[PDB]
């Protein structure tokens, strides 16, 4: 009936490595270093059967393939799969969904505008993506020669403004990592840091301001962000509101002297302005460093 | 930039900022400016040299002005070889009253004209003997420049050797304290709730004044609250101060002080007096 | 009128009201005692506090403090010592008496002999959810604080409701991004963002049948004290119940 994608953040270090999902996704991040973490997303769709026997219900994936769970006769049971995201450069979202005939004028006058059209587009052709790749294939464990099939295109409905958001990065406004060069460094010294920053295929939708404000903000590992006095902190040169610019690879390169402890996380936030609520993105690479 | 005075010690500012790749700041106190530089303390006990800085500035006013002459109505060198080069001092006479809008020059435009006046600038021009090949682009600049906004980019490349940079400096002579400590404590937390995981600060602060004390603030606790009563053994080397706690507990308000400036005092042992009261819960 | 005396007392949640007393030499008897002692050239005083304790009510019984104590001695200071009371459901206010012998020794051997004594009333000078509506109850049976790495586990619901229909509610965790000075923005920003994706409910939507077993995972490292996501849903007379209650670590 229902279906949600969550993203991940954390590492997921071993001796949790029974849970089907964890050693496909912890071996894709182990070796390949160019695989890394903090882009999987995980989609919680919610078998329910009607019926009056158990079902063991695999789910496979293009390579991911599940466990066996046991849904008894009227229950849920949440089958988490793993699935990267799906890069906005490397593939093209603005092309019109075709119709099967070529007979019907189909009112081709459509009563639609520019950007419906274009978040109509993104918001079938992610679901295309989807289903394309997920099966099931059941079975019924008192009989065991009933074996079937199912489909997904007449289960999953629609989506929201969070599924376009979580399965697809292009709906975002920039796109960020951070490149930190030692997380261990003694507080007697001065590292380099570094913002890559790519926009996106969405800055058509503004066209005329062209700067954005990357705001910086500082969080101690386990909450309570700091304000940007920052004694026994980060001593910083430079300021923390440094303008980018709408189509530009720029690198809002900064510096950073620790005080006191360790655990500090970095990250950015996007502004569109230096007014109160011009926000637009509160972006989350957040990304991590210690100081012994 | 900083600059060490002619005792040389070995203070080692590795802090040193150079604004090459931006020649961009504002400082309208809604964001804040901190500039900070990691030095270095003497081979020895030094509290009193003299620091003296170097900012190269400008003022945007200025800048958007360069900025405007250089690419409004003086782009190019045909115009430049007669119709401005004659009347170079009239043009910054002019340019002295334009008062361009620096309220919204810092979201999301640049070199855009508040409401002055226009009218009267025209008859101005036309009274003395300015010639139209020059009154066509000294008023057709301005009607430009009445509504329009430009960007962060293309403004160093009009800011680039087109502005005298007035190099200030000011004086700082490192400031410091009087009475010296070392001490070092320890703790032994007898848990009312199992432990609320608390995050530490080992400061090192000195007080200085006569008849005085040094006051301390416990660590700071994030868990379930009002407990954790820590209890405590001083080891309170390398001095004989009066301490003023025994056993207290980490909630609200413990405040664990330590009597300090009333006997047994020493010199200034570092740039400034210290007192490194490190303590150690394990 | 050479030691001040105090007495805090604070009501832990655990059911013991802790109550520490303090002692301080007050400055004026410092300074009363200090130039009489300074004109026979002394600079530091010597109270030894040779027995110090505390009794409970009209049958004296001495509840200890909550560690050691030797017998000490020092001049200027101040000392505080606590021990843990009983929490008491009715409005019986204790009342007890501390005692404690300073023997204020002046020098070359020749001490005196001082004793002091109080007694006050211990006073404090002023979860389990419960709905709005029913008599609908909610309390987590297992232990409120439980220590998990990021693997599956399990906790466990309990509902006490009117007899009276004790069916139709339902649990579901929404995870989903609350809609919200940009520091305090951000700052709220962050709490609704590791609140709607820290943890995720393993069976939502839930049709609940007096217990209710529900069962999550976590993903997100970091206590989450009242963790707030989770919330249940009451069908008849369409409202909501927040279960504010829970705390895990995930390290």
């Amino acid at each position: 009936p229902s279906m949600d994608i969550i993203p991940l953040n954390e590492l997921f270090s071993s001796q949790v490595e029974n849970v089907d999902w964890i050693e496909y996704v912890m071996s894709k991040i182990r070796a390949e270093s160019n695989l890394h973490s903090r882009d999987f997303i995980l989609l919680l769709l919610d078998f329910r059967n009607s019926w009056i026997d158990g079902i063991k219900l695999n789910v496979q994936f293009e390579d991911f393939t599940s466990n066996e769970y046991h849904v008894e006769a009227s229950h849920t049971s949440r089958i988490i799969v793993p699935i990267k995201k799906i890069d906005y450069k490397k593939y093209n979202f603005e092309n019109t969904p075709i119709p099967r005939i070529f007979p019907g004028r189909q009112f081709i006058q459509s009563g639609l505008n520019e950007e419906q059209t274009i978040e109509m587009r993104q918001k079938f052709w992610c679901r295309e993506h989807i289903i394309s790749k997920l099966k099931c294939n059941w079975k019924l464990t008192t009989d065991q020669s009933v074996t079937g099939s199912v489909d997904f295109n007449k289960f999953i409905e629609k989506f929201d403004h969070k599924m376009v958001y979580t399965i697809y990065p292009g709906r975002l406004f920039y796109g960020v990592q951070l490149l930190l060069d030692e997380p261990k460094v003694k507080v007697g010294e001065i590292i380099n840091l570094k913002i890559i920053t790519e926009p996106t295929s969405t800055c058509r939708r503004k066209q005329n301001s062209t700067v954005n404000f990357l705001d910086i903000v500082i969080f101690d590992s386990k909450t309570s962000k700091i304000l940007p006095r920052s004694n026994r902190r980060i001593l910083y040169n430079g300021s923390l509101t440094k303008p980018i610019s709408t189509t530009k690879v720029s690198e809002i390169n900064l510096e950073i002297i620790p005080i006191e402890k360790g655990r500090y996380e970095f990250s950015v936030c996007i502004s569109k302005s230096n007014n109160q609520d011009g926000i637009i993105q509160f972006d989350s690479e957040n990304v991590i460093l210690s100081v012994i | 930039e900083l600059s060490a005075p002619d005792t040389r010690n070995d203070y080692n500012i590795r802090g040193d900022y150079i604004a090459t790749t931006p020649a961009l700041i504002t400082f309208d106190g809604n964001e804040s400016f901190i500039n900070c530089y990691e030095i270095t303390a003497n081979n020895n006990f030094d509290s009193k040299d003299i620091f003296n800085l170097k900012v190269r500035y400008n003022t945007l006013k200025e800048q958007l002005d360069c900025f405007i002459t250089d690419a409004v109505l003086i782009e190019g060198d045909v115009e430049w070889f007669i119709l401005f080069e004659k009347w170079k001092t009239f043009w910054e006479l002019e340019i002295l009253k334009k008062l361009k809008y620096d309220y919204d020059a810092f979201k999301e435009n640049r070199i855009i004209r508040l409401l002055k006046t226009s009218i009267d600038l025209n008859k101005t021009k036309s009274k003395i003997r300015n010639l139209c090949i020059e009154k066509a682009v000294l008023d057709k600049i301005l009607i430009c420049l009445n509504k329009v906004s430009r960007g962060i980019a293309v403004c160093n490349t009009d800011m680039d050797e087109y502005v005298r940079n007035l190099v200030p400096k000011q004086l700082t002579v490192p400031v410091q304290l009087p009475g010296f400590e070392q001490f070092f404590h320890v703790q032994f937390e007898q848990m009312e709730t199992s432990h609320d995981a608390l995050h530490d600060t080992i400061a090192t602060i000195g007080n200085s004044l006569s008849y005085t004390v040094i006051v301390e603030n416990l660590s700071g606790q994030w868990g379930q609250d009002v407990i954790d009563d820590g209890g405590y053994i001083f080891e309170i080397l390398s001095s004989n101060e009066w301490l003023i706690h025994g056993q207290k507990r980490c909630a609200i308000k413990e405040k664990r002080k330590e009597f300090e400036v009333h006997l047994i005092p020493l010199k200034k042992g570092y740039l400034n007096f210290p007192r490194v009261e490190i303590t150690n819960i394990n | 009128l050479l030691n001040m005396r105090l007495r805090n007392i604070s009501l832990k949640s655990e059911h013991c009201i802790l109550s520490s007393l303090d002692f301080q030499t007050s400055k004026a008897s410092e300074q009363l005692t200090k130039k009489f002692i300074y004109p026979q050239e002394h600079n530091s005083f010597l109270k030894l506090n040779f027995q110090e304790i505390s009794y409970k009510l009209i049958d004296g019984t001495s509840q200890i403090e909550l560690d050691p104590i030797c017998p000490l001695k020092v001049p200027l200071t101040a000392f505080s010592y606590d021990s843990i009371s009983a929490t008491f459901k009715l409005v019986l206010l204790p009342k007890s008496t501390q005692p404690h012998r300073v023997k204020i020794t002046l020098a070359y051997e020749l001490e005196l002999h001082p004793n002091l004594k109080l007694p006050v009333r211990t006073s404090w000078e002023t979860s389990l959810v419960n709905s709005k509506l029913s008599n609908v109850k909610f309390k987590f049976i297992n232990s409120n604080i439980k220590v998990i790495k990021g693997e599956k586990f399990t906790m466990r619901l309990q509902i006490i409701n009117s007899s009276s229909s004790p069916l139709d509610l339902v649990v579901y965790y929404n995870n989903t991004i609350n809609p919200i000075t940009l520091e305090n923005q951000y700052q709220l920003h962050n709490k609704y963002r590791k609140i709607a994706e820290g943890i995720i409910l393993l069976s939502n939507d839930y049709k609940i049948p007096y217990f209710a077993d529900l069962r999550f995972i976590g993903i997100m490292s970091g206590y989450y004290g009242t963790l707030s996501g989770l919330k249940v849903l009451d069908l008849n007379t369409n409202e909501l119940i927040e279960v504010g209650n829970g705390a895990s670590v995930l390290i």
